[PDB]
């Protein structure tokens, strides 16, 4: 007939700052003295109606004979772990219970990956660290919901993981990626991470050969891609073409792409032969002819 | 203000004969109000918190000087279950401590002298008095046989041992004979009792525990 624990010692869930509320049950305490503690630390916390420890965030309450009731207010993070309950029988009874401290997630600046440059075809790893409580778990997306090159060497919408490898990195891979951390505790936060993608230009025609008549006004054009962004010019016989009144050179720039028209205004007949656009950045250089003829 | 500091000094390894009561004493400088636990870092078992003894076994107390400086766990009549890391613990937050290891061993079994006869004796001046000392002790004695010594009062009665002493009592009437006839035995004899032998004379092993009986020498 010595003191039995009434139930277990009942996990307790608590958001920082608030007040964790730990209860231990008793039957038939007796003249025996129950006894709170940290276990970890191994702290005495209270015995009986005194607290022993000098923090002030805890206090024993013992309203209902067989409730014992310990009570932090502020709860910090530090206190989460497990606290045990004794009672000085012979030999001694203890029951533990956990007091868990969730914590909404936040994002380091350290190790997370700030911008990345990366040439075309080269490896690149994302890192991105988060706290919280639970620990978060981590997940990469891009804007628009564009594929993430996977280490498998299949390709989704999303990766779970600290550090994201990519192993030869396409010009379709560039753009704004996302490190959202999660924990079940809102609110989740989110870090983004540009992915930048060089390589030199390459062009493409859609009519190498193109004619007219005289008086007639025409228009050529070539598109390009190229990052960082190339600087596109026109030649003829090996000369450079500026605006001349009669030529006028244009270019219409989106991202890595690059649409270069040349429009010519009352055709000549020296304006006939052999034009070429090119397109030059830091990685190379590339162009492509286009015939202009007569009717 | 200062902080209760350990006095890391004391010692951390106590070590007691299976029956003896093991102390074991923790220093506490500027105590102030905080109050010192003893808990057993084992299965956390609480001891004691403060002067208040929160364990039920009735063989551990605590005591603290008037200054409330030595903080001192006592076990009495240790057992080698007893043996393991007891921790000295203030109450400060976080909370500082001292880890103390007790280690009760048990070799070699307990031995006591015993003297044969009243323990406080009465002859008159002339008369002889012989006392038979022995140690009882479990079967197991093997190589574990020492010297036995006798006293009067605080002056060493065997010769040749203690020099130097300038307090040595006249052998001339006080034999001694040692004798290990399967038991460890000693005996002196005061032969032709005089006034000034009257003392309390001492059966000194260095393999148990002594024992004394009172000669009382008188007239007539
Ligand atoms: C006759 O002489 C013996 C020998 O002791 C002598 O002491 C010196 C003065 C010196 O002459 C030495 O050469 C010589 O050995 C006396 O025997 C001692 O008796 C006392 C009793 O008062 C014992 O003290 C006890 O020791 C225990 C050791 O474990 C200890 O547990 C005891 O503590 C308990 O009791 C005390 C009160 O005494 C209490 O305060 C405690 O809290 C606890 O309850 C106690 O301290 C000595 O050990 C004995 N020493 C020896 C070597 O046997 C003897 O007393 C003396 N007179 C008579 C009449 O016998
Ligand atoms: C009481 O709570 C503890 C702690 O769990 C924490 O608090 C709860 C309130 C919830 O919020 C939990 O999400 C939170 O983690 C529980 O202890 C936990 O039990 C699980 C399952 O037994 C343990 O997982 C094990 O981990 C080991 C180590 O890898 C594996 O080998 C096992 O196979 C298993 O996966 C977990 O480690 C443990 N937590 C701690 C901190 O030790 C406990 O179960 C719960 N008791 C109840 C509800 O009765
Ligand atoms: C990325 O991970 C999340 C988290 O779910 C995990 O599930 C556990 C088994 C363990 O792995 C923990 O780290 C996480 O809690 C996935 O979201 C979960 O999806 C399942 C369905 O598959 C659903 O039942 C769970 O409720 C989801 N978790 C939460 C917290 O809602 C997610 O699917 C993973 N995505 C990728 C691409 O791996
Ligand atoms: C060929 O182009 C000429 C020149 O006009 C061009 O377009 C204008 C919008 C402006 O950018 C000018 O600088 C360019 O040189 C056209 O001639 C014009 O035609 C319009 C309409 O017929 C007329 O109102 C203007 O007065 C004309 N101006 C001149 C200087 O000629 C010509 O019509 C174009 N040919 C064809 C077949 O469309
Ligand atoms: C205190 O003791 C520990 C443990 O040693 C045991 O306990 C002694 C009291 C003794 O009675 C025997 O049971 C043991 O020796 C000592 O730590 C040990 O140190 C030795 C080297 O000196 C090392 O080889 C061991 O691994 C250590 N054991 C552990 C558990 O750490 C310690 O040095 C002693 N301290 C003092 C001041 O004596
Ligand atoms: C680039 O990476 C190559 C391997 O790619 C990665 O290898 C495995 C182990 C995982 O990390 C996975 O994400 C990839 O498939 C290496 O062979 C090569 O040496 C690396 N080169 C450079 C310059 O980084």
């Amino acid at each position: 007939d010595l003191p039995k624990f009434g139930e277990l010692l009942q996990n307790v869930t608590v958001p920082v700052s608030r007040e964790a509320v730990l209860q231990c049950v008793v039957d038939n305490l007796q003249t025996y003295k129950i006894a709170w503690l940290r276990v970890d630390t191994q702290t005495i916390l209270t015995i009986q109606n005194h607290v022993i420890t000098k923090n002030h965030r805890m206090s024993i309450t013992h309203a209902e004979k067989r409730a014992w009731i310990l009570r932090i207010r502020d709860v910090k993070e530090s206190d989460k772990g497990w606290y045990m309950c004794q009672i000085n029988t012979d030999p001694m009874k203890s029951q533990v219970g956990y007091l868990d401290v969730v914590v909404p997630p936040d994002i380091l600046d350290y190790p997370t990956s700030t911008d990345m440059v990366i040439r075309e075809g080269s490896n690149v790893t994302l890192k991105c660290a988060a706290t919280g409580s639970p620990t978060p778990t981590i997940t990469w997306r891009r804007e628009g919901g564009e594929l993430i090159p996977l280490p498998n060497g299949a390709e989704a919408v999303a990766y779970n993981g600290s550090f994201l490898t990519i192993a030869k990195v396409n010009r379709l891979n560039m753009g704004a990626y996302l490190c959202i951390a999660s924990n079940g505790i809102p609110p989740t936060v989110s870090k983004r991470v540009m992915l930048i993608v060089h390589f030199p230009p390459m062009i493409w025609i859609q009519n190498q050969l193109v004619g007219a008549a005289l008086t007639q006004n025409i228009t050529l054009e070539c598109q390009s891609e190229a990052y960082p962004k190339s600087i596109n010019y026109w030649m003829k016989n090996d000369t450079i073409i500026v605006p001349g009144e009669r030529f006028v050179p244009e270019t219409f720039e989106s991202g890595y792409k690059i649409t270069m028209r040349l429009t010519i205004y009352e055709v000549d007949i020296q304006d006939f032969g052999a034009y070429r656009c090119v397109a030059k950045n830091s990685l190379g250089d590339t162009d492509g002819a286009i015939k202009l003829y007569h009717i | 203000y200062p902080p209760p500091v350990f006095d890391f000094g004391m010692p951390r390894n106590i070590t007691t004969r299976t029956g003896h009561t093991a102390a074991i004493n923790c220093r506490v400088d500027n105590l102030g109000d905080k109050s010192v636990s003893w808990i057993r870092k084992r299965d956390l078992h609480i001891l004691t918190a403060g002067i208040l003894t929160y364990t039920s076994d009735e063989r551990f107390k605590v005591v603290r000087t008037a200054d409330s400086k030595d903080w001192t766990l006592h076990v009495k009549y240790a057992q080698p279950r007893d043996s393991g890391i007891y921790e000295c613990q203030v109450n400060t937050e976080p909370k500082i401590s001292m880890a103390f290891r007790l280690n009760v061993i048990v070799t070699p079994p307990d031995a006591k002298a015993i003297i044969a006869g009243p323990t406080d004796l009465y002859v008159k001046v002339g008369s002889s008095v012989t006392l038979t000392c022995h140690v009882k002790q479990p079967a197991t004695s093997a190589q574990d046989i020492g010297p036995i010594y006798w006293y009067r009062g605080p002056y060493i009665l065997t010769p040749f041992v203690a020099h130097p002493n300038d307090a040595a009592i006249d052998l001339q009437r006080i034999s001694m004979e040692s004798t290990l006839a399967e038991k460890l035995q000693s005996r002196l004899r005061i032969a032709n009792a005089q006034l000034l032998d009257t003392g309390n004379y001492t059966c000194m092993p260095t393999t148990a525990e002594a024992a004394s009986v009172v000669v009382n020498v008188i007239n007539d």
